[PDB]
């Protein structure tokens, strides 16, 4: 056992698995258009995909279990404010009541956001809802 | 939609105990504080106490401290308040309520969901079926466009008695009154006022039901002379 | 070599940043439990990225003096450009500085303005925080640097610790660069957004981790390069051959298809293995040496490394990289706790153990440092380390308690986030506490010279 | 405890106008305060908490503001939905505490009752007792007073009264007064007379009977 089967089995070891990793992401970059639902991937969902970037959502949320670990989930957030139907309304009353101020609460910072960019903001939440997952999170609460 | 479920009417002898029921759903059972309020009539709400069926922990008003039981089964999503030496001051309706926000650390907030209450009565009267006494006007005579008649319904218990006109026919010009205490029983009257060419032309019958009793009466108005 | 001194610059620096965000950590652990602390002056997701940017800045700091120090040795040769590596330490110390006060000064939505991300929007996602230009300006640093240290390489020798050492650093810059690819949909963004964070931390980054462990196990043992080189060699081609297809285990619940889930759990279950095989490295190689050296200090921290690492990425990775586990703990507790145990065991301890090398002769105090110097380094070793595994432990309560309360049970019988935030309140606190001895422990550290 | 007042305790206006209710606590409650709105066969509402903070899914024509301990409630411009019982609450401390309520009932034009009278009914006559029942239907305002008079001297007691809450559909007030006395008592006496005093009126309206006929 020398240094140099060891040196041969990291070269072509690695140059096989990049090769095999770069297969693996053309077929998966080319079944994101069904799984994600792009077609239903609006101006406004695009939008608030900015909103959300712009203020740092992430840095307290999570989205699709990635993120902060200090705030809930905002994934799956939909279902647990009076749904589909009534969404866009809640967050825009959600958005305008923060900070809440209770006393010892993790509190959220107010973003002073417009009409406009919250109702972009829900369309992107909406979206984002429904994207296959593989059935994730186990439940409502995400 | 969040919901909660309250056990019915509860009728009990002084120094006797109830206990009741809150039923949550559409919301997780163990998130929420839920917080229990006394209405008694012309009095204004006070709150009780309430509970937290995420660790069971509870917090008690001093004036319910020793009064009242609060406790909360995390399978059914139900929570339960017990009511102890019953006296007449007890007499009430009991609301559940669910705190408007999440968590174990806002103990005091306030409610975005309210049960429909459980009315509580105290007493030591005994069942009793209504006395139902037909009142037709003042010695018959032509008078105005409009007739008045009356039912009284006499010294029963416990509440509550339906009453109707002609079965149901009869909707509008009626005033039925809230019953009110005799001593240990309640009474209650109806009047129906209608156009003069209606009655004693055609018939007017008092419909008394009182379930507790399984009793109903019906009294005809019947014109005096 | 006299121009392995524009390494001290880096390590200093480093070590300053360090400091911040240790600091940073504890107004964050103390935000957990006191929701409104630093509010609204200094909101949650500032203080993090803060804490988070420091921490990959710092760690970027000690592997460019690292490599400015035992490059030159290596190659036998003096550093292509000891004023290029001077002002190079400037322009990246400037844009880090800069880019610190612009999350702390500026509301973050106006920062995003501020500095043009309208134009190329790169902002706002998890740790690439920093505006479009701080990162352009980490690209020339990271550009005149390999440029730099891979002139040196060129003339002069070619050693296993050298070109490992490089194709690390190459592997980092390059793939740096999807970061300023930010694609409008947000599957496709968390897609690539691994190819930056995880290729670089259990792909990359690991040759840098081991070129440079190889490297100090070459000086402080005297053991031959040709045996030290060899071990190298099959430690880094585990690392790729289970490391490229792992990048799998974050790809399970972001939208991309199934068969992740299998080739993701499957090639991570492998993971620990360099990690493992950097044990034995450490252990065997220094357990049979030619010498005794002076800095007992060393050989401490190049064992905790291989040690810590281990158990940090190794066992706390492979706690939750299986598919059906980690369905129940993706983004918990538990996420947080394998965190931070890999980024100190493999990372911060492999920058640390670096400078207990080499920054005795950086300063011309000679080997090692006066044995009351060495007493305190090594109280620094232990109380962050041990601060660090019960930071972990705590957490690790924290999450399982919260998988528990959370993720298990079916809808209505689930808690809510905030309500079982609360439950998790003690295990927050002694987290806090935790915190508390590593920053003391930090401070012993730095004392020690 | 803190102790809340809440004044006025009922209020009359009509759909259109603005209306503003008080709430006063006996110490400072800080900005932590909500209301509820109470309606029959509805359960509770609340519409604002924090002072200021509209609750989700409240119209926005309900607002509220105060601190320490001074707050109010205010309607911009009524809806008939609107009438209703409107209730403060104090979320600053434990124990929680409300305030009594204010009633805020629709207006409408003065209305005089109709006053009907009716002498016992020959049942209950014969089981040995004598209920006097007085009407005094479809009145507005609320106020009212009844008089029952024996032959020309009033009766105090033996007197039970009973009040409708306001009609939903004629916005209205009812009343029962019933006067009873023993089978033996009433034939002792002749005429029975019932008298209602009203605004709408500076004489008392009279409705009387003679036991005879
Ligand atoms: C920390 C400084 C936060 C940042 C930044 C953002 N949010 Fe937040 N959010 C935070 C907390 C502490 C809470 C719960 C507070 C409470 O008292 O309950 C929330 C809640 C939300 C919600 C509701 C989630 C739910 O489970 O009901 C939403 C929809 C929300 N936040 C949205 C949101 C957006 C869009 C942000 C970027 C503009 C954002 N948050 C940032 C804390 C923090
Ligand atoms: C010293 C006390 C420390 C405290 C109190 C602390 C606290 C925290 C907190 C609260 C978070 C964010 C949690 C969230 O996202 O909700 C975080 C993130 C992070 N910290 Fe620390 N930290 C400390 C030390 C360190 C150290 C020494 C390291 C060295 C590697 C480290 C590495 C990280 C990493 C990698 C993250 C990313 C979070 C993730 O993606 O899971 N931390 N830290
Ligand atoms: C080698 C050094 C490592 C470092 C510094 C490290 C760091 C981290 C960090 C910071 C996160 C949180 C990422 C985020 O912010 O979302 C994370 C998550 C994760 N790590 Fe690692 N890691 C290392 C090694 C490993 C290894 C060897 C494994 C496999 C055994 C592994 C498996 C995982 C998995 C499966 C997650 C996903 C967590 C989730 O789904 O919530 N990691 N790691
Ligand atoms: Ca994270
Ligand atoms: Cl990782
Ligand atoms: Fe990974």
């Amino acid at each position: 056992f020398t240094k140099g089967m060891a040196r041969n089995i990291y070269f072509g070891g690695s140059v096989f698995f990049i090769l095999l990793f770069l297969a693996l992401t053309y077929h998966t970059e080319k079944t994101l258009p069904e799984r994600t639902n792009e077609a239903a991937m609006s101006a406004a969902v695009v939008r608030g995909k900015l909103v959300w970037e712009q203020n740092n959502c992430v840095g307290c949320h999570t989205l699709l279990g990635e993120g902060a670990y200090f705030a809930p989930e905002l994934g799956n957030v939909v279902g647990r404010r009076g749904g589909e139907e009534g969404f866009n309304t809640f967050l825009q009353a959600w958005m305008k009541i923060q900070p809440l101020n209770v006393p010892g609460r993790r509190a959220m910072p107010q973003f002073h956001l417009s009409e406009g960019q919250v109702d972009d903001l829900a369309e992107f939440l909406k979206w984002s809802s429904k994207i296959d997952t593989n059935q994730w999170p186990p439940n409502k609460e995400g | 939609e969040v919901q909660l479920q309250q056990s019915g009417t509860v009728l009990a002898r002084p120094g006797a105990s109830v206990k009741m029921s809150c039923k949550a759903s559409g919301y997780s059972f163990t998130s929420y504080w839920m917080h229990w309020v006394k209405q008694r009539p012309g009095q204004g709400l006070e709150w009780i106490g309430a509970v937290y069926p995420g660790n069971s922990d509870t917090s008690y008003n001093q004036k319910f401290k020793g009064k009242a039981k609060l406790t909360a089964v995390t399978s059914a999503s139900t929570a339960y308040m017990e009511l102890s030496s019953l006296t007449n001051e007890d007499s009430a309706v009991y609301y559940c309520s669910r705190s408007s926000l999440d968590g174990y650390y806002v103990k005091n907030w306030c409610f975005d969901v309210w049960g429909q209450g459980t009315t509580v009565t105290v007493s030591s009267a005994k069942t009793t079926a209504p006395s139902v006494y037909p009142l037709a006007p003042v010695c018959g005579d032509t008078t105005g466009s409009s007739v008045t008649l009356g039912c009284l319904v006499k010294g029963y218990f416990p509440e509550p008695v339906t009453l109707t006109w002609n079965s149901g026919s009869l909707s509008s010009g009626v005033h039925t009154f809230p019953a009110v205490l005799q001593s240990d029983l309640y009474t209650l009257s109806s009047s129906v006022t209608v156009t003069s060419s209606t009655r004693p032309s055609q018939s007017i019958t008092c419909n008394v039901a009182h379930p507790a009793s399984s009793t109903k009466v019906d009294k005809k108005i019947e014109p005096r002379g | 070599f006299a121009s392995q001194a524009v390494a001290k610059p880096y390590f200093v620096f480093a070590l300053i940043l360090f400091v911040g965000q240790i600091l940073f950590g504890l107004i964050m652990g103390l935000q957990y439990v006191v929701g409104d602390f630093l509010f609204p002056a200094i909101p949650f997701n500032v203080a993090r990225m803060v804490h988070t940017n420091l921490l990959i800045v710092w760690l970027l700091f000690g592997f460019m003096g690292a490599a400015y120090y035992l490059v030159p040795e290596e190659s036998d040769c003096e550093l292509y450009s000891p004023k290029l590596a001077w002002i190079l330490f400037w322009v990246f110390a400037a844009a880090g500085v800069l880019t610190i006060l612009g999350y702390l000064l500026v509301p973050y939505a106006g920062l995003a303005r501020l500095t043009g991300n309208e134009l190329w929007p790169t902002m706002g996602r998890e740790f690439l925080e920093q505006p479009t230009i701080s990162k352009a300006g980490i690209v020339i640093v990271a550009l005149g640097f390999l440029f730099n240290v891979g002139m040196t390489v060129l003339r002069g020798r070619k050693t296993a610790i050298s070109m490992v050492l490089m194709t690390g650093l190459i592997g980092l810059a390059l793939l740096f660069l999807f970061s300023f690819y930010n694609p409008e949909n947000l599957t496709r963004d968390k897609f690539y957004w691994w190819w930056v964070v995880h290729l670089w931390v259990e792909g990359v980054w690991e040759l840098i981790m081991g070129a440079i462990l190889a490297f100090v196990l070459v000086k402080i043992t005297g053991v031959d390069r040709e045996v030290i080189e060899k071990w190298l060699y099959v430690i880094i081609a585990m690392a790729l051959i289970s490391g490229i297809i792992g990048t799998g285990h974050h790809y399970f619940w972001i939208g991309v298809p199934g068969y992740w889930l299998w080739l993701g759990s499957v090639f991570s279950a492998l993971e620990p293995l360099p990690f493992f095989a950097m044990v034995l490295f450490a252990f065997n190689t220094i357990n049979r040496r030619r010498r005794d050296y002076p800095n007992r200090a060393v050989a401490l921290w190049a064992m905790g490394t291989t040690v810590m690492a281990f158990l940090g990425a190794g066992v706390w990775g492979f706690m939750h990289t299986l598919a059906p586990v980690n369905y129940y703990t993706h983004g918990t507790q538990l996420t947080a706790a394998h965190g931070h145990m890999a980024f100190y065991g493999a990372y911060a301890m492999i920058v640390m153990t670096i400078i207990s090398y080499a920054m005795p002769r950086l300063r011309g105090i000679g080997e090692a440092m006066d044995n009351r110097s060495q007493v305190l380094e090594m109280w620094g070793f232990w109380l962050m380390t041990v601060a660090m595994v019960f930071i972990t432990l705590f957490l690790s309560a924290a999450g399982v308690l919260q998988v528990w309360l959370q993720r298990m049970p079916a809808d209505g019988a689930a808690m809510t986030f905030m309500a079982t935030q609360d439950q998790l309140a003690i295990f927050y606190w002694l987290r806090e506490g935790a915190g508390v001895v590593f920053l003391i422990g930090l401070v012993a550290y730095l004392l020690s010279f | 405890d803190i102790q809340m007042t809440q004044s006025p305790p009922y209020l009359a206006a009509s759909p259109g106008e603005t209306i503003t209710i008080n709430c006063r606590a006996s110490k400072s409650i800080r900005k932590y305060l909500a209301w509820y709105q109470e309606k029959p066969g509805k359960t509770n509402k609340l519409l604002i908490y924090s002072g200021s903070t509209l609750q989700f899914g409240i119209p926005s024509r309900f607002s509220g503001s105060g601190s320490g301990t001074e707050f109010t409630l205010t309607i911009s411009s009524l809806e008939p939905e609107d009438f209703a019982m409107y209730y403060c609450q104090q979320h600053n401390e434990y124990p929680l505490t409300f305030g009594a309520g204010t009633k805020l009932e629709l207006k409408r034009a003065d209305a005089a009752p109709t006053v009907s009278i009716f002498p016992p009914s020959s049942e209950q006559l014969t089981s040995g007792g004598a209920s006097v029942v007085c009407f005094l239907n479809n009145f507005y305002p609320k106020d009212i007073n009844v008089k029952w008079k024996i032959d020309g001297s009033e009766r105090q007691n033996g007197v039970l009264n009973s009040w409708t809450d306001q009609d939903s559909k004629d916005s209205t007030y009812s009343m029962s007064s019933t006067l009873t006395l023993t089978k033996d008592e009433y034939e002792r006496h002749n005429s029975y007379t019932c008298e209602a005093t009203h605004k709408t009126s500076t004489s008392p309206i009279v409705k009387s009977f003679n036991r005879n006929e």
